């Protein structure tokens, strides 16, 4: 019964886990703004931002062609394709853009920053700021979260245009559709306030669970670098659980 | 050692870009597939939407592609440009021997030989030129249609042989056609 | 001819037993009864023979050059390099 | 024009960067066995797939789940959802789960896997064993990829199996439609030789760029471990950019 | 050792129960099975969407499946190769006297 | 009089759809 | 300096694109709002399958 | 060498914004207008859910 | 008179499709 008590302690040790990482987030943003912290904060959004805006455009591409031909395969054979340009926007605006865009973002920015701040702390960079007095988390931590709230709905916006676009290209480019009953089909069923702002709601507490966990295993893990490597691996896991199980617990509230 | 990395390097991305028009062309987006290709042409005077690169049928089995559509406007007569191969349609040499014994048997019959003047064996000889290249299976009278696939779908080019005599060119214009039907013309008849 | 790696290389996936019967099993085939009486040797020519039980792990790093060390002795080469074995450890 | 040359000489490294990884590729597989092998590459598919066997089945419900909410709010307004049990089997059959567990592996097992060797790099095992002449290519990497050759596939699987099964549970069970023709619609449409076997070829040429992109970052990685942690993401971007465009390709062919 | 090797073995295990899932709940492999499955021809001229591998029908039920279908460009006409069954589309050791018998009684009545 | 395994049936009826329907009602 | 405001402008005005695109292009706020609009109603016996914004 | 070295970046970034102009040319908030294209007009009676730019 | 376990309806109706229909009217 002793494996029994291995498993039994290690995800006693897991809750607690969290309750650490939870005391983390309301001792930073709960305090007076730092003295000059924008130009911090706008070096952090070049980090962050700027650095992923490639790997996701090339990638808002793949997704839309995909859509733009299995989009096309099924609705010819029920003719009623006056639905490519509704079954193209309605799935892109509601859950591949919160959904794939988390799961990009979480490869190279969401692990990215578990690195650099993993780095940080075995230096001892974290440790002599302290005794200086600059508090790092303040210092390090805040911008580089600030970083990753701001600039995830400045991604899954650029995903689902680019998105859209790339599914006009294969469809009425490639196969053939009235260009004037894509945009027309379009514009008239796809509300703003109803699913493009429900758009960002869920990219705003997707942006929030996967920087706050990913900033929390690299200020809370260990020196010695395999404490580097196991817990860069260790937020991929803890970001892709909870994307898709707050993605499902939300789209059942907006439309249910 | 590292001009050799230029020299495989760039060889596996050489082969990945022309991989990829290999994997293109056979789905099929642009470069048609099909063999031995050779161009038709036809009139129709209506067809209610029909998108380039559709297929053409001869009873069932896919035997070709649509080019484009051209329109003339002096005569507003529509005209639609369409590919075919001939590896199912346009006799081979065994089936080169089924039509002249067939040209003498029902051209040149006993009633059929003698209907312009009765020493037309040059009716044969004037055939054969045209009969190793510039033939088609298709007959001299059989007509295209446009077809509807079920009761909901693209439209397709539907050929109907059957009947006549002699053959056409590897390039001819189908004389006989038939335009499509709309919804509204149904319910003007049926109401 | 065996080396010895600066920082020590062990694997930290076979135990110590098999860290130095490695380069033997890696050179020959022999019985086991004489693959695993010649590491009992070589473990206490250098002074640590109550392991090949525990893994690389948990020695103290102390220790672990003297196991790279065995496994830098583990047939009897006649050519060892030392990177330094004086790393800036206790006196 | 100087930025224009620091471009210029970055691209013509990542060439060659090329060619010397299908070099060591072809290293690999053309090579005699090696003794008592499969003590090794079964401890190995210990690591990598029995370990990711999780993470993939609660993602599994998730992407389940979702697909078992819009796939009812879309088809209730047509209300034709005889389709509800084919609108979830052949998304899930012939895109998501070749796509989105690939995403999910390349997290989990696909930068594990490099962070292992690029530990074995630094503290100079693998320079030790050469001395010794075991020639670590196939010591440490063979096993190494050929558990994630053989464990991709075995997870897809096991990814559509859950995936449908999910959107069976939230289908019928909390919103209500003939079980009857659920089953009978799913089962009268999807061929075994044309889509399912053709939703495991996908997930094969996935296991091989997904693995021998990762086992590469952490064998030609350098020592001095802000060069590990560069590494680590440095094939997830560089999985996700090739998971998603010989996807494409690969579809549009085995579905013209 | 032991420790991971079986767990191993559970793994297998749930890849080979939803292989099942996958071929006999779902994929047509249960309904492809045939017997002594001979094939005949026939010449048609309409065939428009009309794949192969289908299932053909006789009498309200299912016998079978079609093989193969290409064209004949010596009479424009459609040919069609498919499986017909030996067994439950023929008869068997019982029914071969229960047409000996109606063979014999429809011809020399 | 039945089939052999391997023969031909004397009588077809080919597929007909919304372009030959209309016309088939005359 | 100077190079971080230049690249983080950048990301900012493909952002200021890709939501004009979904403002007026796709989703109708172009369309709607109209001009100076009062109310008339009126009575039904069967309304099923009818929706607000038709 | 200069010959490689800026020739790749003389390269690309040719061919990089060449596409992104692929991508205005078929984004539908660029141009792709006609030539002289005349307008003409008529009156109706019932136009049942005939929407701008069919 | 009622049925028990196993026993047979002798009473039945089988399906006409679509195609037998539009022949019927025209």
């Amino acid at each position: 019964m002793n494996t029994i008590a291995w498993l039994g302690r290690l995800v006693i040790e897991r809750i607690r886990g969290i309750g650490v990482a939870a005391l983390m987030l309301l001792q930073i943003i709960f305090s007076l703004p730092s003295a000059g912290g924008f130009g911090r904060f706008v070096y952090q959004m070049h980090r962050v931002g700027v650095m992923s805006l490639l790997i996701i455009t090339v990638s808002g591409l793949f997704i839309g062609l995909v859509l733009g031909l299995q989009g096309y395969s099924i609705l010819v054979n029920v003719g009623s394709e006056s639905m490519l340009g509704t079954m193209v926007s309605l799935t892109l605006l509601r859950e591949l853009a919160p959904v794939v865009a988390a799961l990009l973002f979480a490869g190279r920015a969401g692990s990215a920053l578990t690195a650099e701040i993993g780095s940080m702390k075995q230096s001892e960079q974290l440790a002599s700021m302290e005794m200086i007095g600059v508090d790092p988390l303040k210092q390090i931590v805040s911008p580089r979260l600030w970083a990753g709230i701001v600039s995830l709905p400045m991604l899954t916006v650029i995903f689902a245009a680019i998105g859209i676009v790339g599914g006009k290209l294969v469809g009425v480019d490639f196969l053939g559709v009235d260009e004037g009953s894509f945009w027309s089909g379009m514009q008239n069923n796809v509300q703003f306030g109803h699913d493009v702002v429900n758009g960002i709601i869920k990219s705003i507490v997707f942006a929030l669970l996967c920087t706050w966990i990913a900033v929390f295993q690299g200020y809370a893990c260990d020196p010695t670098p395999e404490g580097i490597a196991t817990a860069m691996t260790r937020t991929v896991v803890y970001s892709s659980l909870c994307v898709l199980g707050f993605d499902f617990v939300l789209t059942a509230v907006m439309f249910g | 050692s590292r001009t050799s990395e230029l020299a495989v390097g760039i060889f596996v991305i050489i082969f990945g870009i022309a991989l990829f028009f290999l994997a293109m062309k056979v789905s099929g987006l642009v470069g048609t597939n099909l063999s031995d290709g050779y161009t038709m042409k036809a009139q129709f005077d209506n067809v209610n939407g029909l998108k380039p690169r559709a297929k053409v049928t001869m009873s069932g089995v896919t035997i070709g592609r649509v080019d484009s559509i051209t329109l003339d406007p002096v005569t507003r007569l529509a005209t639609v440009t369409f590919d075919l191969d001939g590896k199912l349609t346009s006799f081979n040499a065994e089936q080169l021997k089924e039509v002249q014994k067939n040209a003498l048997d029902e051209l040149r019959y006993s009633s059929d030989y003698t209907q312009a003047t009765p020493a037309q064996q040059k009716t044969m000889e004037q055939q054969l030129i045209s009969n190793m290249n510039s033939i088609t299976s298709i007959d001299e009278d059989a007509y295209i249609m446009v077809a509807t696939n079920g009761l909901l779908g693209e439209k397709y080019l539907k050929i109907v042989p059957g009947g006549g005599l002699n053959y056409l060119k590897r390039g001819d214009t189908i004389s006989n056609t038939q335009g499509t039907m709309d919804l509204e013309d149904l319910i003007s008849k049926f109401i | 001819m065996g080396m010895l790696f600066q920082s020590g290389a062990l694997f930290t996936d076979m135990s110590v037993y098999e860290n130095v019967a490695f380069p033997i099993r890696a050179h020959t085939k022999l019985s086991e009864n004489l693959i695993a009486e010649l590491v009992a040797l070589k473990l206490e020519s250098v002074g640590l023979r109550g392991t090949e039980q525990l893994m690389p792990t948990e020695l103290s790093g102390g220790m672990n050059r003297r196991v790279a060390l065995a496994r830098a002795i583990a047939l009897d080469p006649d050519l060892i390099m030392y990177d330094e074995p004086f790393a800036g450890q206790d006196p």
